[PDB]
């Protein structure tokens, strides 16, 4: 569906970005 | 004084749009060619505010209104009339509108500027009179029936004398008198601004400032008011005094203030040129953010939002854990005065609440605590005493008190965290034969220390 | 805030309605003055003045000899307890007859109206500046030059 | 422009002026105050040095 | 009575209050106060454990001390404001976005 | 200043205004009360006091 | 995460939850804890910023 190539692929998927409601609780925004 | 008038019709009120005015210099410090962001008492733009008109229309059975209801003051009132002929004369303010309380009274009755705070015992429907003569052509004020009597009160003024032209005046509305009126902190603090104009109903778009005028040092509760005006007697009003009269074309705005916050602009010379409301809609909204009556395009972060929450609970573990506490008080037999029996009570749920009530106890009194305070605090190894006196020991004992030798054996403490709880026995001690089977002492040789 | 109020005290769930009956006190108790008590006992006569400030035009305050008004050269100046140092000088800027002084963006006051003549009078801190000196190093000779800027 | 509006704030005293609480207290009372409102002036000036 | 000599040992008689979920409200729970969204749970406790946390010491989950029932927190939706305006010289209208 | 000398009050002390400072600083329309209490209340009456 | 880790700590006051200071305290006594409090998360935040 996303028009990546082949190491496009491999590269996302080597980087790791719940975390994110934790931070929330706090007026913490993204 | 009182004359309650007849003749009225029925009319629903009538409303109207207030445009930008009310708007009144906050503090009195000098500033130019700056924009001042303040949140005061302030009259929020574009609000429905009450039209009160008197006319009378002409025709068989005409609309003949004599709007001089009460109206609540709340925290503040802006109060504009729209006028050709001097109808609206003054003021009465109050809470009660009688004698029990204080009543501010501000009259124009064409010669001086009366301000009085009287406690006048007010009439139902209060107003002052005009006679219009035909052979001279002249009009005079004739009737001054605003209070039956003036008594206990403090503070008066009166300005210079002045003759006031009364001339019942054909055409339009010219003059627009509006006035602003405040009660904070036992001062009452009025403003006020006079401009000529030209219409028939509604108010003017232009837009102008308010200067204060005077703050008097009053101090009274203000709740409700009421508005006065000059009502027109001739020979083309037949009747009594109730019925007959006519009441010259007039019309008033009221509106209610509330807490605000404007940004205000001041002009090279001082005085207030514009306004932006900063909770009228976002674009408002937006200006007051970034202080500027301009923006440029683009995306503004302007505010933050919350749901609030609506309500609220309370949970705590299910109670099990019930005390001894009513078992030591339904006791079959009582211990002697001398011998008075201590209980502990610990490891539990204190639980006064139920037994003060539903007991119903002869004399119970307690110092230095509330009963609901006992139940929100804490306490560590409860101890419970009892004993049986007559009805005369009940006054001896008591904190900080002597008295006989009985007294004597169970001495308070002068300080001492507690309270009494006594009540009658009558018909569990008697005996008809007499009751020896209790001891007590009458003659010791010394005191006892307490407890 | 003041209470005149005499109503019986209802802290009981019984509708006394003006009886005086069991769990219904009278709030409003008496206290008991003889000579002839403790230490604690004597009664005490309280009175408490309170102020406000920056509300009006002063009205109430200490017997100061006033002085004359010197102008032109920066001086101490006391207008009201509004006190500062700086040249004072005839006003352009008109005062409305409410208005007593102005204040500028930093909400400094440069402007005071003259409680005895009724008149404005501008206030503007006194010269003030910085000072650099201007050396070709002492191991060359000692002379410098002084740069007010 | 902030700097110049951060200049007249409480930071806890009882008014912003240094005069005004020089006239009305006793040096041994108005030492905290004025230790308050520099204490405050100070953390302003270094926010705006860096 | 006295005090400030001993743990304390009778205290409190504690009225309960009915349950509510899927509304934010302020709630109490043995003292632990707060305000959010009660709703059910999946995470099972162990016997003796009242109420769970985070990463970041944030409560996110409590026990219902009389039903023995874990419920979840989830706080009142919040965001920012924002305004989209195409200048205050063209035109008068604006489009407000919340985040 | 010369008032309070010569009455020779026995409770006596000024918050947030010094009393040798009195006499200079200017007021508008000062207020004052006046009642009698118990012995302790003396001892009682103050800001934030309960 | 550090920015949420600096919520608790005392910084200095009673309690670090800032509804358990004021549950149990007055108001003129409590009010130096939370003006504590407020001047601890108020440097926590502007480290984080710079
Ligand atoms: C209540 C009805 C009311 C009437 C009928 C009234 C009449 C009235 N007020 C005038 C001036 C004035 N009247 C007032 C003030 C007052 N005048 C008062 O009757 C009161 C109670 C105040 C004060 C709150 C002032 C300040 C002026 C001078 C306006 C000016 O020239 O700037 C004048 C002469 C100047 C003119 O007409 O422009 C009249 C005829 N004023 C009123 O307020
Ligand atoms: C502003 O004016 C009055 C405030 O009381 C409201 O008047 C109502 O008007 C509707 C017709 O639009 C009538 O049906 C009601 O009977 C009126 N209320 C009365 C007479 O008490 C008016 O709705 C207000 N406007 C808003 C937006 O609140
Ligand atoms: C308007 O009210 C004033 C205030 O009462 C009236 O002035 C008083 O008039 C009576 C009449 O003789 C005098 O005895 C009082 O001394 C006046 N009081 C003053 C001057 O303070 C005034 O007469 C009223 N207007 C009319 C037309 O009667
Ligand atoms: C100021 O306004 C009124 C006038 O006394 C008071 O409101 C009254 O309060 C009593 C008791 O709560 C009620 O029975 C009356 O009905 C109220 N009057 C009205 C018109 O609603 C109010 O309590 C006063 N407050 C003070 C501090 O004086
Ligand atoms: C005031 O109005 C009431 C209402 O009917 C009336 O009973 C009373 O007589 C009036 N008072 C007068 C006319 O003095
Ligand atoms: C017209 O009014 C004046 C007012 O002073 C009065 O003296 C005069 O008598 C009146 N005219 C007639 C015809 O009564
Ligand atoms: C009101 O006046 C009467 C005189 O008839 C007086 O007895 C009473 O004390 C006055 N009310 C007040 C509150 O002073
Ligand atoms: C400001 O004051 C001056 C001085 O009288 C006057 O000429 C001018 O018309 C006033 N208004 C404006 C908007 O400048
Ligand atoms: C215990 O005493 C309470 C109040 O004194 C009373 O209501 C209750 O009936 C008693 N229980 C008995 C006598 O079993
Ligand atoms: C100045 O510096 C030079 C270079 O080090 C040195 O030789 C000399 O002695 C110094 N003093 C003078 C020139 O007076
Ligand atoms: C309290 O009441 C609830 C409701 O029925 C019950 O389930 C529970 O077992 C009781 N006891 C405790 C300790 O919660
Ligand atoms: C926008 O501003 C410019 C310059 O101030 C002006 O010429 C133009 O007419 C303005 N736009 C509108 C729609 O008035
Ligand atoms: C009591 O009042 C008189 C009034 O002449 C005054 O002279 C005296 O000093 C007062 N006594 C005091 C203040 O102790």
């Amino acid at each position: 569906p996303s028009k990546r190539s082949f190491i496009e692929d491999l590269l996302f998927n080597k980087v790791t970005l719940d975390l994110i409601c934790a931070q929330k609780f706090n007026g913490l925004t993204v | 004084q009182c004359v309650n008038l007849t003749t009225r019709t029925q009319l629903p009120p009538a409303y109207t749009n207030s445009f930008t005015r009310g708007v009144y210099y906050p503090d009195k410090v000098f500033r130019s060619s700056v924009l001042h962001s303040t949140q005061d008492l302030f009259l929020p733009f574009f609000s429905n505010v009450t039209w009160f008109h008197a006319i009378h229309v002409s025709g068989t059975n005409g609309t003949k209104r004599f709007d001089n209801p009460v109206l609540p003051f709340n925290d503040g009132v802006y109060f504009a009339s729209t006028e050709k002929s001097n109808i609206i004369r003054g003021w009465i303010f109050g809470t009660t509108l009688d004698s029990k309380t204080q009543s501010l009274l501000i009259v124009n009755n064409a010669t001086n500027v009366v301000i009085k705070v009287c406690e006048f015992q007010f009439c139902n429907d209060p107003f002052l009179g005009v006679y219009y003569h035909k052979n001279n052509k002249s009009w005079m004020e004739s009737e001054f029936r605003v209070y039956s009597s003036a008594n206990n009160c403090t503070f008066e003024y009166v300005s210079q004398p002045f003759l006031m032209d009364l001339e019942g005046k054909q055409g339009n509305f010219k003059n627009l008198r509006e006035f602003v009126f405040k009660n904070i902190d036992g001062y009452f603090k009025i403003y006020s601004k006079h401009t000529p104009i030209n219409l028939v109903r509604d108010l003017p778009q232009g837009f102008s400032a308010l200067e204060p005028l005077v703050d008097l040092p009053i101090g009274i509760n203000i709740t409700r008011f009421q508005t006065l005006l000059a009502l027109h007697r001739s020979y083309l009003t037949p009747g009594d005094s109730s019925s007959g009269w006519t009441a010259g074309a007039a019309a008033y705005y009221v509106g209610y203030l509330q807490p605000r916050t404007f940004l205000l602009k001041y002009n090279e010379n001082g005085t207030i040129t514009d306004a932006v409301d900063c909770a009228l809609d976002p674009l408002s909204e937006t200006k007051c953010t970034l202080k500027s009556f301009t923006v440029e395009k683009g995306i503004y972060q302007t505010s933050n939002f919350r749901v609030q929450p609506t309500e609220s609970i309370v949970r705590f573990p299910n109670i099990t854990n019930l005390c001894p506490f009513g078992e030591v008080f339904n006791a079959t037999r009582f211990a002697s005065v001398y011998a008075w029996n201590r209980k502990r009570i610990s490891n539990c749920v204190a639980d006064y609440s139920v037994l003060y009530n539903s007991a119903s106890f002869s004399t119970f009194k307690c110092y230095g605590v509330s009963p609901t305070k006992l139940n929100d605090l804490c306490f560590t190894n409860v101890y419970a005493d009892s004993f049986v006196i007559r009805g005369d020991e009940v006054r001896q004992i008591a904190p900080g008190q002597t008295g006989k030798i009985a007294d004597y054996n169970y001495k308070l403490p002068d300080d001492f965290t507690g309270c009494v709880i006594a009540w009658n026995s009558n018909n569990l001690d008697s005996k008809v034969g007499g009751n020896y089977n209790y001891l007590y002492r009458l003659f010791r040789k010394s005191n006892l220390k307490p407890f | 805030e003041r209470d005149i109020s005499t109503e019986i005290y209802q802290a009981g769930s019984t509708p006394c309605n003006g009886v005086e009956g069991f769990n219904c006190y009278f709030p409003l108790q008496s206290y008991g003055f003889q000579p002839t008590n403790g230490v604690g006992y004597q009664p005490y006569r309280v009175v408490v003045l309170s102020f406000e400030l920056l509300h009006a035009p002063a009205t109430v305050c200490g017997p100061k000899k006033s002085t004359n008004l010197v102008k032109n050269k920066c001086v101490n100046f006391n207008f009201n307890g509004l006190t500062g140092t700086g040249v004072l000088t005839e006003s352009n800027k008109k005062f409305l007859p409410f208005q007593q002084f102005g204040r500028d963006i930093a909400d400094t006051t440069d402007a005071v109206r003259d409680p005895q003549t009724l008149e404005i009078l501008d206030i503007t801190p006194c010269s003030f500046g910085g000072v650099s000196v201007i050396t070709p190093g002492t191991n060359t000779s000692n002379q410098v030059a002084v740069l007010y800027q | 422009n902030t700097l110049v509006k951060q200049l007249s704030s409480n930071f806890g005293a009882i008014s912003s002026v240094l005069n005004d609480i020089l006239s009305r207290l006793d040096p041994p009372e108005a030492e905290v105050q004025i230790d308050r409102l520099i204490t405050g002036r100070l953390q302003s000036l270094q926010t705006y040095v860096t």
